[PDB]
């Protein structure tokens, strides 16, 4: 064809100073924001995957306001005829991008009223008598933004505490199976609520993390809260017999976590087990049955060799499941900090898109695991119990951590010092009802 | 439906009014008439249970110090607001809380600590120090943006939950 | 007509990128400083209301120096004839603005000597042989800036203290009617002294408040001082009988405040009554007569539902009166912080004038209530007494507030603790002379 | 008429002279000859009662530290001036006051604390801290601008009132 004079367009032809491809659609490695947006609205073909990736990771090399301006500059094509195989399709791709933007990334518009305005003014600038009718679908999306299981889910299991008796709820009073079940529902919801906009750009590590990644932090804080509650339950159970009983339910809860494929909950317990206060309680682990020690050891091995086994098991299972989030965090941060933001060629500055694509794949994997829901009955009261746990109380991290460790030393003093005896704490049977369901 | 009387407290001169204003506004709605009942009363749906929020934000009247007890008495839940870029507005929190506790004659009053952010200046109160302070009071901490409306709902809805669970 | 080439004028024609009107004179919603000043000096008609509003709220979107420059640029009109229905009237409006500026906003010139100079140089630049004689009226204003009641005002009421005996002056020694009368005069003067230049731009909230709003703060500090003095009088009256007497005069003083329509004084007492130290004195309010409790309750209800009743009563009364200032403060601050400083249209930046108009209306309402004076005789000594009150002494806010509260606990300890007795403080009769005047 | 002898004290190098100079000047009068009697003596009308202000501002002579008692002795009212943008000039106030009290052998000498502002730099002494300091001394606080003449009269007239009511 014959496009405009370049002094009025994106007409600059591809070169080594424009775009670089990865060695049927060509995969882009890097390029100018101009050439990048050109390929995002390419006349030759449509690239729905490149559009999904770009709208997920562009804010790190282009500001939302600048993007809308570039998109508008891409739409308003000047004539030099055969411009029906260029002007018609380019304007089409531009509008499909606007749709995808407003549909899957509306947060950009909720955060900047003027950005939405410019979009509404631009949408209302569409000329084509036929295009207007098609563009009405985009307008509808804007105005809008302003599962039968096979068998019936298993029965809510109960132990010493009867339904409704909140006051009595505790680690040994509730049924071990139900504890793991409700923590899995809680932990699944928490996991399914994290948006990619909380991860992209390593945003949860910067000073404005509380603002930009509120769901992620809420999830991690729950995990931390539970790891600590397990430690506190163990360490504050001064009587050796009762403590062995406490460490036992926790291992049982770990077993159901494994059954339910709740990896967050697995590493939650593993972490408590390997914490300083709990790890050294040799007298406690001594009296823990062999089978349970193996369940725990099997669990601990998931972390070894940089989670080699955990990564393998995740792949091998069929959802629903709650993956451990930390690994994703480390991979996004390192992918972004360990690769350049710009590649240099012939003295020109091209944006490293490949890096952004690599981030999007991790994000994508995360989202895939957010689909499948758990076939488990919610128990509102038990759920509220674990939602309101606050092991730390009003104490700061260190003050509390030190308390746990000094408690460990008190219940099991160092070697030459004889093991003292402590009075019973629980006035109910410490026998576990088991991990196998009723019927 | 249930009516919750909320009161906002915090140092002046750092834009605490942005909190209640951003809540009571819609997308592309940057208009505000502080005289209509709609300016301080909004009905929302929180955790499935629909209710009415009545928000008292006496911004601009900080010099009327002897009038604080009166105003504070009116509410059943509080939002202690400070500016993330003004340390003095942060250090002022402790005294406001002691005042709320005294007027409602109780050591545990439904309240939440809200840290508001203004994109213009630099942060001088790190999330951790505000996080630690919130834990020492046994109340939630919620950061919010005055420029993007991020966190505003969470702030108010959290306070409501604190009242219900009380 | 046919104005200049735009490359030498304000000739740019009205568009959606220039001015927007509110949906006989058209009310402006927003516009460029250029178009704004054009309409402020419009050739078609004169807009005295728009000139009054603009000169009261412009400093938030234009600096005084820039305004004078724009005004001068508006006056010096270049010819392209029919320019007698354009040049003659435009130059006229420009000069009427200068007059209004120098007349009602001279503070701008007292604060910037050079601003005045440029104005005097500009005034002296007027050519028209006839215009000079008219412009002399403006010059006179610059050089300058460098009520029989129907009946005779009621007699000054006296009680235990005799006129001249300053040493004896106190809350129960002076006549309750005179206390409310003198506090009303003091509070009325304080209220009438606040200029709109202390309110516009939320200036009393910024770091330079002591400098820009000295009258406002002086008024609020008096209110605070009195609320505190009432608390101190009550709480430091340890004997229950005497304290009941003290709380009683204060309620009486509230009654006269209501009669005199002194709302500042009403909320002054209401606030003291609802303060932490005074609110919980159950033993005191127990022995307060029914009628007085209702007067107080009726007063407290003015604040309820966001001052719904107070706002209603203010409207329903006929001045003089002292309105409560706080509400105006909150409304100006929120109007300014809750509405944008600029509206965007077609990518152009228009100043939101509507917002400034809304501020001016509140300011205007304030000024209306500053007209009518009180038909009350001033008593210089009693006035000096309340002007010199200093309840706090050398103590800081918190130290003093805590003292009041610890005093409240001392005179009326919490429930299980029996109410002790305290010795009499006053050696004169505690009987109130009443609230009804002599004759 | 009554003659009031006023003395200005405060750290040098922060422009305290602007205080007395701005008082003794008219609109468009930016001329100043520190040698004429009109440069330090002005007759004003305060609260209806007309009087004469005699103002001693030894600015530039701060190194003559041992000469302060002599100079201070001459006055019956004092203006303790500090710069709102210079914290050290603020912290210096306490010692100046102790010196004034000592020379006039009295715990209550008519004085006022004046905080002067220069539009060039940033404020480092907030109104509240200067307000608190004034209250601990039991004297008035008055902020003034060196660029707009705002507050200058109030500062001086207030001191006069402090003398009369003494």
């Amino acid at each position: 064809r014959l496009p405009s004079a370049d002094v009025y367009r994106f007409a600059e032809p591809d070169s080594e100073e424009n775009i670089i491809f990865e060695e049927g659609i060509p995969i882009i490695k890097a390029g100018t924001v101009i050439k990048l947006i050109e390929r995002l609205t390419y006349h030759m073909y449509a690239d729905p995957n490149f559009v999904r990736t770009f709208l997920t990771t562009y804010r790190s090399f282009c500001k939302p306001q600048e993007l809308l301006s570039l998109i508008i500059e891409r739409f308003e094509i000047p004539e030099p005829r055969f411009r029906k195989e260029y002007i018609q399709p380019v304007q089409l791709r531009v509008l499909n991008v606007c749709r995808h933007w407003v549909e899957h990334h509306f947060y950009d518009f909720e955060r900047d009223a003027y950005l939405l305005q410019r979009m509404e003014e631009f949408i209302g600038t569409v000329r084509g008598k036929a295009m207007k009718k098609w563009v009405e679908s985009i307008t509808k999306i804007i105005q809008r933004k302003k599962i039968t299981f096979q068998s019936s889910p298993p029965t809510v299991e109960w132990h010493i505490s009867r339904p409704g008796h909140i006051e009595t709820f505790d680690l040994l009073t509730l049924h071990p199976i139900e504890i793991a079940r409700q923590l899995t529902l809680l932990e699944s919801d928490l996991y399914r609520a994290v948006q990619p906009s909380e991860l992209v750009g390593s945003v949860w590590t910067k000073e404005d993390k509380e603002i930009n990644s509120p769901n992620l932090l809420k999830m991690i804080r729950h995990t931390t809260n539970l790891t600590l509650w397990f430690e506190k339950c163990i360490v504050e159970t001064e009587n050796l017999e009762e403590r062995v009983a406490v460490v036992s339910r926790i291992i049982e809860i770990l077993q159901v976590f494994q059954e339910l494929n709740n990896f967050n909950g697995v590493l939650e317990v593993v972490s408590a087990m390997n914490s300083s206060p709990v790890y050294r309680l040799d007298h406690t682990f001594e009296q823990i049955p062999s089978r349970q020690k193996k369940i725990l050891e099997e669990a601990h091995e998931l972390s070894e060799d940089h989670y080699k086994k955990y990564l393998a098991k995740l792949r091998s299972i069929n959802p629903p499941c709650v993956p451990f989030f930390g690994i994703y965090l480390t991979n996004i941060l390192k992918t972004e900090e360990g690769n350049p933001e710009v590649l240099k060629r012939h003295g020109k500055e091209l944006i490293n898109f490949s890096k952004r694509r690599k981030v999007a794949e991790i994000t994508g994997e995360i989202q895939q695991y957010q689909n499948q829901p758990y076939c488990l009955r919610v128990e509102s009261d038990i759920k509220r119990f674990f939602e309101n746990l606050n092991p730390m109380g009003n104490s700061m991290e260190k003050e509390f951590t030190d308390y746990l460790f000094n408690k460990s030393l008190e219940i099991e003093p160092r070697n030459p010092k004889p093991l003292p005896r402590f009075p019973k704490k629980y006035s109910y049977p410490l026998k576990s009802p088991g991990v196998r369901p009723s019927n | 439906m249930t009516e919750y009387k909320l009161v906002v407290v915090g140092a002046g001169g750092v834009g605490k009014s942005a909190l209640t204003i951003q809540l009571i506004q819609n997308h592309f709605v940057d208009e505000y008439d502080p005289t209509i009942e709609d300016s301080y009363r909004k009905q929302v749906v929180i955790d499935g249970e629909t209710c009415l929020l009545d928000i008292l934000d006496t911004a601009g009247q900080e010099e009327y110090s002897a009038m604080r007890d009166q105003y504070m008495r009116t509410g059943e839940g509080f939002l202690c607001v400070f500016a993330i870029n003004n340390t003095k507005s942060f250090e002022d929190i402790h005294q406001y809380r002691e005042q709320i506790k005294r007027v409602k004659d109780s050591d545990d009053v439904p309240m939440v600590l809200v840290g508001n952010k203004c994109d213009l200046a630099a942060r001088t109160v790190e999330s951790r120090q505000a996080q630690d302070l919130a834990r020492s009071y046994g109340i939630p901490y919620i950061e919010t943006s005055a420029k993007t409306r991020q966190g505003v709902e969470d702030a108010f809805y959290t306070l409501v939950r604190e009242i219900r669970q009380h």
